């Protein structure tokens, strides 16, 4: 299997998502 | 960690978070930065804790500075907030407006592949790429090679946020 996420790496997706997770762990 | 109500209620009405929402992420990231101020060393971090063997410098690098709204080094709650309700919360063409953001490092208002790739092997540098035969290596380069290619519709070697927000639309 490979991240669900990744097939967007380019687009701008992924960026926005890993940007997410990351304030969200800065902030639990 | 007690935010005074007018800002609550203005960080509310900028954002898609209720007040309840609002006052709880404030609580937890009083509590992760009790200075209320997040520098470029606690971000990292953060990543650092979820890709321990890649290295996240780069993109925690880039997405930092697109987050630190008034440039002062410092994410503050306002600048954590507002970022948090785009990127999670935002409908799909606020999310690619704010990656159109990212990807435009030098702020010239297009995208060029230079920083396509800089930003995808950002990615790869801290998550890592698939395994795949030497033969069909997955290569930030060729994967920027077709979506640039297919996003930059008049071949001008550029890409508007028109061109990006296009790039996984259907039409
Ligand atoms: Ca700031
Ligand atoms: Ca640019
Ligand atoms: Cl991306
Ligand atoms: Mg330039
Ligand atoms: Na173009």
């Amino acid at each position: 299997s490979v991240p669900r996420f990744i097939k967007y790496t380019g687009y701008g997706n992924a960026a926005g998502l890993l940007a997410a997770r990351g304030l969200m762990a800065g902030g639990r | 960690s007690k935010l005074k109500p007018e800002v609550v209620e203005e960080l509310t009405r900028k954002t898609y978070f209720t007040e309840k929402e609002v006052q709880q992420w404030y609580k937890g990231f009083i509590k992760d930065c009790p200075s209320g101020q997040l520098d470029a060393a606690g971000f990292q971090k953060i990543y650092k804790q979820f890709f321990p063997f890649g290295d996240p410098t780069k993109f925690a690098t880039f997405v930092f500075n697109v987050f630190d709204e008034n440039k002062d080094g410092r994410i503050e709650f306002s600048e954590f907030i507002q970022a948090l309700s785009v990127t999670s919360r935002g409908t799909l063409d606020e999310k690619l407006r704010w990656a159109f953001k990212l990807y435009d490092l030098d702020n010239d208002g297009y995208i060029t592949r230079n920083e396509m790739l800089d930003i995808v092997d950002a990615i790869y540098q801290m998550v890592g790429n698939t395994v795949e035969l030497p033969e069909e290596e997955n290569t930030p380069e060729k994967r920027v090679d077709r979506i640039f290619a297919m996003m930059d519709k008049n071949a001008d070697g550029k890409l508007t946020l028109q061109e990006f927000q296009e790039g996984s639309k259907a039409d």
